[PDB]
């Protein structure tokens, strides 16, 4: 996605200069695209999905549980009618019959974050700090002043690890 | 045999050790006690020992069962006289004992 | 929810600047939507929720022990009258007579923290106070005054973590 | 509740100013309020209870057992008389009859601690005393005189775990 | 109970002062309810009890080990006369005859050290000391002389814990 | 019981005031009760104690083994006549017939230590001496020359503890 | 694949010589390749695949989730036109029919990354900053300002190592 | 016992005072009552013991393998002459006939360590050495020259210790 | 193979002098030759293998997985036509016979990395520079720059051992 | 026994003074004792040894492997001749016939290293030079040459150990 | 063998004296003679092989790997033609009949490594290295620059360790 | 045995004085015993033993492996010619005849190392370096040159030890 842009990263700090840092403009977008990559998201207008089906099972679970609507229901190459099927407030989608066994062809379409939480963007920005001036080291001293850095899990350090994790199922 | 063992890393006088050995043997035994818990103070440890060699590994009763048939053996006795038989037991092992041997 | 705010944060402490930091700004509304997002709160006016029932079951739980009524319910595609439920002080809502097997469709409204307790008011003003002086380390040395710093659970450190969990499933 | 306030803040220490500082204010009723909280406590004037009811089973157990005396019973929507049950010295309510297998509807009024204790007063006074020092590190230096500080248990200091732990089921 | 009060601070130390500390007379108090409620005790003229008892179980415990006499006595609804049960050193009340299956509810008149034992004059008097200067950190020191502090069981120190826990079941 | 008072205080060490100090002096009485409660002993001119009885023992085991002589002995409510039973040198009772079950009431007058040991006294000595000089900590530095104190079992010192323990039953 | 190259690398830094040094000029392309076979890439523009056939399996798995549309199919040495199978999104193959027990021979084209992610070109500037600078022992100090470097999983860096783990599977 | 004296102390050391300190005076005395409450013996002109009897024990065990001779040996209340009982080296008496079950009453007299051993003698100038010179700590420093102490088992020190268990059994 | 020669490891540095110098020379060779031999190739134009045949096994693979093509196939002693067997991208070679039980005999001609990889080229170069100064020790010291060295995994470092067994198949 | 005297310590020395220390003095006879009592030896001239004794078993084992000879043997009051058993190079008495059921009573005559071995001699000496120079801490420095002393097992130090464990079972 | 002699370690080094030094000249050969025998090599023009027999076994495996060709065949005392047996490129010997069960004794001539591998020249060059300056202790240090050396498998270092297992079976 | 004696000991090391300390002469020949009692051996010119004889049995191994020769043989008193007997190079005596059950008789002479190892010599001229010189501590420094002495085991170095155990048998 787009969570942060130069603008809010210069809202984040005080940041006196017109032009960002030639890093920095980088850095900002990736760190947008490892966010959206490790919470989950793929960034798609639409998605299709092959969920396999059985019998006696009235309720199956979409990849992304963004989803705000369905385009068009696919069992064994056939089209259900969208009055048959009724999709809930996370990824669920709801049978009033029961499915024949097969396989299934969905295609919907994800909303992800309209409302953009100021969790991910101070996540973000956060990282994009983290790896601006190198802050990836077990511990750092410039002369007399020294610093220990935080245990990191899974390679993303304790901060961002909470907020991602929190989020990490979008 | 043994019902416990506490172990103290200190030394506790061997007179009241051994009294309250005495009686802590006999406070919890169900024949002669009404007592079932242990609140070991002090830092008194239990040691969960186990039976060394216990008296369920001397299965001796089929080697005697062997050596009692081997002996009655030898002299021709059937082992069916010894002990008790059916109709179809008692004269035909007789007839056996009196005329082989 | 809205925790904090500019005034809230100036009370906590004894800033003299009439406008507050540049990077504070942000944080603070990183810090309220982290803690709500912390505890299982979700701020919407209205909760749409898929229970599904079983007979002999004549209490389901809803989402958000922080339930004020429920709007409407639906077992099976038929709206039960307020008659036959009624919903306790948490989200328990007891059913007077015996559901049929099939899902459960209710609609309630959330009230959350109306009267705001001070423990998530400090809770947060505690971790955008972590935020902005980038505590976040494992020790941290100025010169000659060092400070090792607390141990961090689930990256949030200690007297958060308390506060939250105290408060962690409303 | 209300354990401290400014006055019994101040009789703790030796505080010279007459207006306490901004820091503390709020901080006394967030100490105040994690306290109430994490005993069990419920400030509540009345509380409603969903006490399950099995027969051959003659005593139920209130949620608080500060309990002062239960304003009606109500088992599968029908009251019973006062004469039926009585409420011992803790939230223990013993019952004359056989309860019928079904749900009670209890409404009892919550006494607690009219007579303060002054172990949660030290309690709350060391919690704000270790918030406004910022005491919730491992350690901190200035210069030469160093401290480490008490092991965290459940992120709230040693000392006050252990008055909150004399206390913790009210 | 009342343990120490300032004479016997003023005795353990050789306070010159006249006018205690404006600190230590409220801590004084604080450390005598945390002794009190932290050996078992409950500081009370009278106490209800709810004895669940069964046939063929002549002797009962109460609560208090310190009860000096019992007042009434009843089991289910019916007043029994003092020959018939003996109460004896210990909190132990004998009971002549065989109890019919049901519930005990025995008032008793608590005495708790109307000799006080000055083992725990020491232990109050140390532990508001212990919390009067900070003495409840890991390690301190001033300068050049340092101080590691002692291990702590349950929140207070090997001292005060080896005396409560002597005395801890009263 | 009364192990140290000032006199043997005075002796252990070399003090010239004539006025103890005003620490010593609670001090001393705190040290002689809990090294008789640490024992197990209770000072007490007479006990009565409530020993079960079945057939098939004819020994029974006295609390106090420094037990002196038996008062009067009863078996539900029957005094025995002190030929029929004989007390030996520890706390041990032996019962010349056979006790029918039921329960055991004897008086006895309890005497311990009337010539006092001096390993005792040593030990007293050494925890007012611990207790004076404020010596309950890990370590302790004073300047250049520093000392890391004793290893302590259920709190008390190593020493002190070993003395109980070879003492630690009567 | 080409991910970075000069233009990339020199945005990352702010290189001011017009001509990159001799050692990153290849290696750049160094860690290109490391990263392209890391993932598990093999950059190809067709790929000949044995996939194994069983009864009652409608669904195969191509090696590459990053395959594009697959040019022919064979089966024991039969072509089997388009129409008898689809290809979804990832490299999933389904086939309408019931594939006959035996050999498979699929010729697909491989379309990886055509948008390229910033999070691998990040990974690979932070690989060739890596190997440039000497950034693979444990720690290095020149003079006082020491550094202790990262915790490296499976050789490569702990951040590489997240980045490379968020795209380890096309 | 009576092990050291003054004499043997001073003799022990080189000093120089005709007239003893005042702390050692004592000291020697809890040393030697310390290790003769230790070693297991009660300093005593005669024992009675309860020993338990059963048929086919020829041999039983006194408490004190230091006895000289039995004064008498009753059993059931009945004695036994000297010429059908023998008691050899150690505290062991061996019986000529087979004793009736019941119970044993020995008189015997101990005589313990007529020829004064020296190791005990050093075991106890060690032990005054070790209390009258502050030696029961960790380690110590004075200035430069600084020492840590022995390993400790059960609270004496380790030579001690050895020489103790040496002689632990009499 | 040959990976490095002297103008790949000149342009890894950026060394000025015309002339290789003496340790680098035969280093070069024998870090080509140690990778080579580590990934387990092994510089042949052809190869013979005996290959174990069962029936119903219709897929056989060779030693090297760069084997370009089989120059003949003997099984028991006669050849078998190329059209019989195919072998595919990888070292497997599937026959459309069913090959009778006895021993197989392949000569077929390796061919690998003939576009040489530039993993390989930078991790031969950091073996001859990780050998050429003596960095292949836990740590080394020169005044005041101190460096602690990589972790070490079978010998070779963890760079050089990520690479390889990146590569560690062919 | 008599190992060491002051004769051998002047000749393990090389001590000028003609009277031998105070201290010294005691401490070799005190070693002699440790070291005599500490093989297991017991200084005697003839020991009285209560053997059971059971048919089908030929050789007992007195307790001292040095008994020179065997006075007088009695099993059930009744001598044997020396003409029917022989004591063999260690403690093993050999019975020619089969002994009835019973107890033993043999009185030997034991000869404890008549040619003394020098082993014992430089054991004993290096322990009461372990004593004399309060060599049993530790560690000990004066000034800046500090002395780390060596493990201790059962109290003695490790050479004196081997050197008592290799004659350490006469 | 004879792998790298004194040219081979003048060129691996810059030595400018003309005559090698004294150590070194008995250092390399015998560092070659450790690398042979390390390897499992044993430098024999011809080596006899007792290898046992079993029938259904048309497969033996040599000694040595590096068998260019067998000279006599044997089993029980009689010799098989060059016709019916083959060897292959490892020391494999291949049977073209059922052997007889019995011994067999086989001669065969060892060529190994006659392109000498440059690992083994790298790897004695660098055993030879490491033993003439004492580079075989944990660390080492010249006044203030240390060196902590590398792990030793089995004796060899680390890098030794890896070539030598690299080549350990040939 | 007699191992180094004076003359050995000083051309171990360069002693120039032509008396030797007072401290080596007792300590040489304190080695010399200390390491023939470790090895098993004992210096005699003949030794009697007792070896058990079962049927079955043809060969038995007396007690000291260097046996020259047996002087006689007895089985249950009647000595065996040495025809039925022939001892082996090892203490293996090997009987041609069958020995009937019983106990056996044989008085051998030990002749023990007439050539002595050297290896014994070095182990005894270092055990009586390490006796000298105090080396048998844990570390030791004489003001900036410190020592970390070595390992040892059952109380000897490391040197020793191997050097014993290669001999610690006969």
């Amino acid at each position: 996605m787009q969570i942060i842009t130069a603008e809010d990263y210069r809202l984040y700090g005080g940041l006196k200069r017109p032009e960002l840092e030639s890093g920095v403009e980088v850095m900002i977008t990736a760190a947008n695209a490892l966010i959206t990559s490790l919470l989950g998201m793929d960034d798609a207008d639409a998605v299709d999905q092959l969920i396999t089906t059985k019998p006696t099972r009235k309720k199956y679970f979409l990849s992304s549980p963004s989803a705000t609507s369905v385009t068009k229901m696919t069992i064994n190459d056939k089209e259900i009618d969208p009055e048959q099927y009724k999709l809930y407030s996370d990824g669920v989608i709801l049978l009033k019959f029961n499915p024949p066994e097969g396989y299934m062809d969905v295609e919907y379409t994800q909303g992800g974050f309209n409302p953009m939480p100021e969790d991910l963007k101070l996540a973000a920005c956060m990282l994009v700090d983290h790896w601006h001036k190198q802050d990836y080291r077990q511990a750092r001293t410039i002369g007399g002043e020294t610093v220990t850095f935080n245990n990191t899990k899974s390679g993303i350090p304790e901060h961002i690890r909470t907020i991602i994790e929190v989020y990490r199922r979008v | 045999v043994i019902g416990l063992i506490l172990e103290t890393d200190e030394i506790l006088n061997k007179k009241l050790r051994e009294r309250k050995q005495e009686e802590l043997q006999l406070d919890y035994n169900p024949s002669t006690g009404q007592s079932s818990v242990l609140i070991l103070d002090g830092g008194m440890k239990a040691k969960p020992y186990s039976q060394i060699s216990s008296f369920k590994d001397l299965d001796f009763k089929e080697d005697i069962e062997g050596f009692n048939k081997s002996i009655c053996l030898a002299f021709g006795v059937p082992q069916v006289l010894l002990d008790g038989g059916n109709n179809a037991n008692i004269r035909p092992n007789i007839e056996l004992f009196y005329y082989m041997t």
